[PDB]
């Protein structure tokens, strides 16, 4: 944790990728890693000189942070609280660390506040300050499909530090402050609006300049981007993905503080890094011919007029970087994961964006796709069209039918436009491309478009097994053998059946008719039985249903029939909740379940007996199959608001977040251990299917977006495989319910407490061994 | 169920103690219960010892625990319920039964750990755990109050 010397530090990293995947190589990585903090006097100069926005906000920026800087120095009575925080760093950083945040933050159409914006920038300022020095030296080392993954190899001078900053919350803001009010000053690229919060808004003039006009935003990247040699093997709990050593390391999970990151340091789990490290080593490459044609196209109501604003900045942003790694022959991504599970990608532009980011990538490492490569494709494309609910023979043929429109699309621009006209225009377009040319070399071609495929849902799945009942082991599409058939459907048919049934023939239970007049469709059905987590029993159903099909079909005039409102939707819940308590029925058993052990594990002890019997409102914990530890703790924020007119006007009064000295929020505590749980299987199912499919059938290369995940069209058959035996080795090799009983059962008071809900019954499932084609 | 990392070695064995009163009849559940609010995955010791005599099994045997900081990395850590006198300060109040108990534990674990000494937390901490003098005890099964040994 200090071992070596400033200089040793600098080195290793450099001279461990030089031994590495070589030296030429091992300079790209680490400068373009730099890249976050400061630019440089050669990129810059090769760029300004060259072109005899970006030449321009630099220069005036550099320039107010100099004439600032001697400016307070008058000599006179009075230090500002950002004086000695920005001082020994160089501006040349500031200056670029200012313009390169405030634009990454105009992102978020989402929140864009002073506060935010400025805390943004206010945490760089400081990895910058804490690792200036070992970056800058670093730097002289010098002049401004390997698989290089090792699991020992690493000289232990490039295991992670401190991820975490140190400076108080308050201060970050008023440094970030200034920040931002230099750069108004010296560059009028940003302004406050509705002075007294959004920062968001570009002047009119840089607005239309990074829409409107050829590529502006040449120098400016995302703080965060690919590597181009393979990333670190993570081991530990901070530094891995990345290697310069001038510079902030990252955490394994991101957390909330410090200390909560820091409870993972002692815990003893192989597969959470296997998988990690698996998911990391997958190499990318740019799809060319869709960046060929998203380089044009690109360029050709309040309410919904601030994403129009934002979504530009973020279209730019990923358009820069795509064409700034089309040439190599390779890309990868650092992964981390949440205080729940989930592996996030590090970098802005990454596999798991908008569909236009989807596509223009691809794995960079093919198999001969053969016959049912090209098969498992044609199902793809399918779903990528939109023809996703009806069976697969019915959805092979779509295709086929389409022969050559798909093959039209042979030039994109002239009027083919029909790939635009489908759901995902360019997780499609790339389809048509790939579709193209196995019909122009054949079912011999190394191809490698990733094929991702998502499920009806999954958790009505893991319960399914995990209890052992077939009906919905069946109605999911996934357990066992059957003919591929939604659930969202199977529950409708139940609702309406159940209408006529005896509403029509059996207060006003007699809504079998507001809804018949109406129609209840599958699309009416569906988003409940999806919502079994936060969203709950038929309660929950009443405000979705209210909310999603009813009352926009006032708004339209199309829900003549529903003369009260409220009542006909508590009327649909009755019948979605009996429709589901039939259908999949493990899953709402084991669901009440928990919504049960969540009064238990999140209470206080109920002895009044005035005796050694108490129990604090405390934290709530649990570890998944892998080893990973899952540690829930809601607290009640404890704020005080700040004060701040330093812009000559405008006096703006945010609220400081918090303090972290907080105390339990036993609301968000208890109802948030159902979901937080189902998420946190999602997680370590994934991660044991990755490592899965990696021993027990070699695959390399693996795409994972938004809980779904696929190979090459070669491989697509085994990954099936591989997520068919991990479910069964999982609930066969033991009963995961009843140890997470006592996983729980540990965490209450004696004997007092000791009121645990009886776990459900199990069902009968065909031998576990029936869940596969076998 | 949450399983940490192994200690390279066993140097040490420390006994330590809760500041409970002889009308608390705690335990493994009831001292994990503490650590969870002291911000915990699982109790920090070994082997616990209720004032009953009963020894109830903490961390695995061979793993690095939460006990004796500075420390953790290499040694058993053991809590004996009790050592804190009705409202006051530190007293051996610790039952013979109790004490007995962690003579046979003792006995086995430095067998079992060729060259592990057997040390106490107020023999490096500035606190009064185990509350009474250790060596006095080892050798002389003369049991009294006290913050040296
Ligand atoms: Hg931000
Ligand atoms: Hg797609
Ligand atoms: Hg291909
Ligand atoms: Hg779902
Ligand atoms: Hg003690």
């Amino acid at each position: 944790k200090n071992d070596f010397s400033d200089i040793e530090l600098a080195a290793i990293p450099f001279n461990t990728l030089a031994d590495h995947y070589g030296e030429r190589l091992a300079r790209e990585q680490l400068a373009l890693e730099h890249e976050s903090y400061e630019m440089g006097e050669a990129r810059f100069r090769k760029m300004f000189e060259r072109q005899l926005l970006i030449t321009t906000l630099l220069p005036k920026m550099i320039a107010r942070i100099n004439d600032w800087f001697e400016e307070v120095k008058a000599k006179r009575g009075k230090r500002p609280t950002a004086f000695q925080f920005l001082q020994e760093i160089k501006p040349e950083a500031v200056a670029y660390i200012t313009i390169k945040t405030t634009l990454a933050c105009l992102t978020s159409a989402d929140n864009t506040t002073v506060q935010a914006v400025a805390s943004a920038i206010g945490r760089a300022i400081e990895d910058e300050a804490r690792f200036g020095r070992i970056r800058d030296l670093e730097a002289k080392h010098f002049k401004k499909f390997m698989q290089v993954v090792e699991a020992d190899m690493l000289s232990k001078g490039l295991l992670g530090g401190e991820a975490w900053s140190s400076w108080h919350k308050e201060d970050s803001i008023h440094v970030g402050v200034r920040c931002i009010e230099m750069l108004i000053e010296s560059t009028g690229m940003v302004s406050l609006h509705r002075q007294n919060s959004e920062t968001i808004e570009l002047a009119p003039e840089y607005a239309e300049a990074i829409a409107t006009r050829a590529g502006a935003l040449a120098g400016i990247s995302p703080m965060f981007q690919p590597c181009v040699v393979p990333p670190k093997p993570w081991t530990g709990i901070t530094g891995g993905g990345y290697w310069a050593n001038g510079r902030r390391p990252l955490a394994l999970v991101r957390t909330h503080s410090k200390k909560a990151l820091m409870r993972y340091e002692d815990v003893y789990m192989p597969e959470v890094y296997k998988a990690i490290n698996i998911a990391q080593n997958t190499a990318w490459k740019i799809n060319k011919k869709v960046l060929a044609v998203a380089n044009v196209i690109t360029k050709w109501v309040y309410r919904k007029d601030k994403a129009r604003k934002s979504r530009r900045i973020s279209l730019e942003f990923m358009l820069e970087q795509a064409n700034k790694f089309a040439n190599h022959k390779a890309i990868w991504f650092p992964y981390n994961m949440d205080w729940r599970g989930r592996v996030y990608a590090v970098s802005m532009f990454n596999p798991q964006g908008n569909d236009m980011t989807k596509g223009l990538l691809t794995l960079a490492k093919g198999k001969p796709i053969g016959k049912e490569g090209y098969y498992w494709l044609k199902i793809h494309g399918a779903n990528c069209a939109g023809v996703d609910k009806v069976p697969f023979p019915e959805r092979i043929k779509f295709i086929e039918e389409n022969h050559e429109n798909i093959m039209a699309c042979a030039k994109s621009p002239l009027e083919n436009t029909w790939w635009a006209e489908q759901d995902s225009p360019f997780c499609f377009l790339a389809f048509c491309f790939e579709y193209a040319g196995v019909q122009h070399h054949g079912l011999s071609y190394n191809c490698s478009l990733p094929l991702a495929f998502d499920g009806s849902c999954s958790g009505i799945q893991h319960f399914s097994a995990m209890l052992r009942d077939e009906v919905g082991g069946r109605a999911v599409n996934l357990l066992p053998s059957e003919t591929v058939q939604d659930i969202y459907g199977i529950v409708a048919k139940k609702v309406n059946e159940i209408l006529q049934a005896d509403a029509i023939n059996g207060g006003t239970k007699a809504l079998a008719g507001q809804w018949l007049a109406y129609g209840v469709t599958r699309s009416v059905t569906k988003r409940s039985v999806m919502t079994l987590a936060y969203g709950s029993k038929e309660f929950g159903f009443r405000q979705q249903v209210l909310e999603d099909t009813i009352q926009p079909a006032i708004d339209s005039g199309k829900g003549l029939m529903f003369t009260q409102p409220n009542q006909a939707a508590g009327y649909m819940a009755k019948l979605i909740w009996e429709s589901v308590s039939v259908t999949v029925v493990a899953a709402v058993e084991a669901m009440n379940w928990l919504k049960s052990a969540a009064k238990l594990l999140a209470a206080e002890v109920k002895d009044k007996k005035t005796g050694e019997i108490l129990r604090k409102r405390s934290a709530v914990h649990w570890v998944t199959p892998d080893g990973f530890p899952v540690w829930q703790e809601y607290k009640k924020p404890i704020q005080t608001r700040l004060n701040l007119m330093f812009l000559g006007q405008f006096r703006l009064q945010p609220t400081i977040n918090t303090n972290k000295d907080s105390e339990i929020d036993a609301h968000k505590q208890e109802s948030g251990i159902a979901p937080n749980f189902v998420h946190s299987q999602d997680g370590s199912h994934l991660r044991k299917t990755v490592v899965w499919a990696h021993e027990k059938y070699g695959i390399e290369s693996f795409a994972l977006i938004h809980d779904s995940f696929g190979t090459i069209p070669a491989d697509a058959a085994n990954l099936f495989k591989a997520v068919r035996e991990t479910m069964v080795d999982t609930y066969e090799s033991s009963d995961v319910l009843a140890d997470f009983y006592d996983q729980f059962a540990d965490q209450l008071h004696e004997s007092q407490l000791d009121k645990m809900p009886a776990l459900p019954a199990k069902g009968n499932l065909n031998l576990r061994d029936i869940l596969e084609s076998d | 169920r949450v399983q940490f990392k192994q200690r390279e070695s066993t140097d040490a064995i420390f006994v330590h103690c809760s500041a409970t009163k002889p009308s608390q009849n705690v335990g493994v559940r009831e001292i994990r219960q503490w650590h969870k609010e002291q911000g915990w995955l699982d109790v920090g010791y070994h082997f616990i010892i209720k004032r009953d005599g009963t020894v109830e099994a903490g961390r695995d045997e061979m793993a690095v625990g939460s006990h004796a900081k500075g420390y953790n990395h290499n040694s058993i850590g053991v809590c004996l319920v009790g050592g804190i006198d009705d409202k006051g300060k530190f007293d051996a109040n610790f039952t013979p039964a109790q004490m007995q108990s962690l003579r046979s534990l003792l006995v086995t674990l430095l067998a079992k750990y060729e060259g592990a000494v057997l040390r106490a937390h107020h023999e490096v901490a500035p606190k009064a755990c185990p509350s009474f003098d250790l060596k006095r005890w080892w050798e002389k099964n003369e049991l009294v109050t006290s913050d040296r040994g």
